[PDB]
């Protein structure tokens, strides 16, 4: 699976 | 609708869904294995497709007449011829990355991903439920009760003049442009699954219209059919440009928005947004430096309003 | 403990084993490749198997006798004993989702999941150090060490008593929802791994049964073996209440809780708290209207003393 | 550089691939699935060699003689010669996990996963763009393509007196601890995409080497070749000492920071910082109290200077 | 592996 | 792929 980061700062 | 199902043409469709792992195989092509991969969708998608037979065993009758599994077969057997043509006539600029060939299965992998969710969501458990179907925002779900009933399919034609008595439409060039955004599986027909993707991206209804065409019809950052691989290397050119972003569907969260930016210290993120609607999200990190400029330009649209 | 292992018990074992996955492989079944997967579980239970053998080459008087060990493989032998009977004894009722044979099948596989787990923390990289084992919270740690020193495994009866004299046990009938409640792997044994497990959910070890009274036994949240793609299944019916959740134990971050909830926006989204306890996460997300009504009812616990 | 590439040499490539590939199948080993995982790694790389080749069907004369592929080849060749030998000449030590012979064993598959990495880099879907390759920090950029233009591969000591010019070297002992950080295939060869990961690490380009004395030279915490899974274990006698942390380079996000810190529940989680530089994410985990005790120890770095 | 995404905002 | 989870709070 791809990478999601949580959104951001 | 399209003709009933049979064990003939399950047979031939898996035939065919077979010539299509075998050209996509390549080494030219140099296939990653992100979602969407074509490599573990078309072998998925016969295993739910056995899944679906094995409940059905005995009532294969029922089965081949459902309306939507004569559509879905139509379209999987269609998608699958055109994928065959597309390698034949594409001879080998399949291979140059940037012809438009190769940008043309690679939509076509997206569309085999959102069918093989469509066809998980209308027939969770190998077992038909399109009938009860649940449709997530309650006003949507209220609309296609009331226009449709517990219908599962609805040919885009009857779909569009039912809409359009709620939320007109202002132009033949607005419906088009409507329709190759909700027609996630490009069959001319609009699901109960295809709407609930549709009004869950561009609530709230009441301005759903509206909403559809401020975040994609008039923004340049909305990104029509592309995958997660195509928005990083879409942001590679805007490495230097911190703030450029693009938005687009999450393939693997359909439903949910991934909204991918270059970082002040050289990365490139996706994101998909939670709890909050795509809107806000853009506002607010607008306002935090975040997300500047839509593709790179220089002005960004004004959605505080 | 049970009898000592050896070769002819380990070869008995992989049959039943391979017995249950040839049975999981049914089309009719439907399974998904979440995680508990039963088809990677008892694959990985095999190699882990193998591993110890491996490094217990020559040694194998001293594995075969340790007490864990033994305990272990009698544990994972009824299970998989079980699960033979289940499918046999529960003929077509396997098939239909939501009947209770199929209920019983999740739960095995969940247990699957917590012996593989507890199995690689007793014998990380094939060698035994349950004499070692670190349990995580410190007072914990302490009354592991002043009862029961550094054994691996003790008989419910005798972990009760222990237990009984620092944390007073009200009742025959709270006893019995804590043995459901620790032993995570059902054979009647508590082991360190298990231990560790409860004190880190329901910590902090000087309130821990009022904890686990609030939090478990009169919380509608709570939910025993559930799985994610249960949780998630669960939900569905709340799809239109935003604010609705429901917890349980992670199955693949074992020691840590997951929550599941309705969101405004038409989604149904799973989280694992960090650094707060769970009683923190639910009055937070209380007083910020993420979780609101525990099970879809209308009442929620005041955990706010 | 080394020798032209032809067949011959990556047909005895492979061959030596898979000899580490056999060793590495050992059930004694206990290998562990997580990133970096020799097991995919050797396989995927071949994948990606098969993908070159395929794309110089033809012009096989000009890939051959390619500087970095020739340079690459050796590095690949040389590094699974040097696997090979670590088992030949560690008999049964490479079983005993914390003997040296094994902590060698997964510094190489750290380096086998930084190669595949560069060769993607350079080589990505099969075509040679090294002399296109974006540095990601535009001063940096700068200064690479005064220095060397558009080449792809240059040897240490060339590198060295180049950045000696701009971000002067205090002495033997800091260019030889500079290029163990910055050379992460180990082959005396720095590569545009090798220089790209450490001035994004140790950004802003400004004040490279002293951002790279404060966080990497003269700080505990600190980990030059550790993976995910040997922090969780070095972390793990600290489990009772909340705030103790460390970091080290991501192996599957190169060019990003990730951080290994013991929580105040018992927990061990390993975050990667975003937007935002690991000064910043040091300095605001102190004074929030989670990172607090590097590698344990009971001072941490004033890194607010 | 499923989906656990950062806590409710 | 191993777990990275969002700094901490
Ligand atoms: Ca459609
Ligand atoms: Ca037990
Ligand atoms: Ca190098």
């Amino acid at each position: 699976s791809d990478g999601y980061t949580p959104e951001p700062a | 609708p399209p003709g009933t199902v049979d064990k003939k043409m399950v047979e031939k469709c898996w035939k065919l869904m077979d010539k299509v792992v075998r050209l996509c195989q390549n080494p030219k092509l140099a296939l990653k294995n992100s979602p969407p991969y074509i490599l573990d969708l078309l072998p998925d998608t016969y295993q739910h497709l056995r899944t679906i037979l094995s409940r059905y065993e005995g009532k294969m009758e029922t089965l081949g007449e459902n309306e939507y599994f004569r559509v879905f077969m139509e379209n999987l057997m269609k998608k699958t011829k055109q994928t065959i043509s597309l390698f034949k006539e594409g001879k080998e600029r399949m291979y140059e990355e940037n012809s438009q060939p190769r940008r043309n299965l690679t939509k076509l992998s997206l569309i085999f991903s959102h069918m093989l969710a469509e066809l998980k969501g209308i027939f969770p458990s190998g077992l038909f439920q399109g009938d009860t179907f649940r449709i997530t925002k309650a006003d949507a779900a209220e609309f296609w009760r009331k226009a449709f009933g517990e219908k599962t399919i609805v040919p885009w034609k009857s779909f569009r003049q039912a809409l359009h008595e709620v939320h007109p439409i202002s132009s033949g060039l607005e419906a088009m442009a409507l329709k190759s955004t909700i027609d996630l599986t490009c069959n001319d027909y609009i699901s109960v699954f295809e709407f609930d993707i549709f009004t869950r991206l561009f609530q709230p209804w009441s301005s759903l219209l509206r909403n559809w065409n401020s975040l994609a019809v008039t923004h340049p950052g909305y990104m029509a059919f592309l995958t997660y691989d195509e928005v990083k290397a879409r942001l590679q050119k805007f490495i230097h440009k911190p703030g450029s972003y693009i938005f687009r569907l999450s393939c693997t969260r359909l439903g949910q928005w991934a909204i991918g930016y270059v970082t002040a210290d050289g990365n490139i993120l996706q994101t998909i947004p939670h709890n909050k609607p795509l809107f806000q999200a853009l506002i607010d990190g607008f306002r935090e430096g975040f997300y500047l400029f839509p593709d790179g330009r220089n002005q960004n649209p004004d959605l505080t309003g």
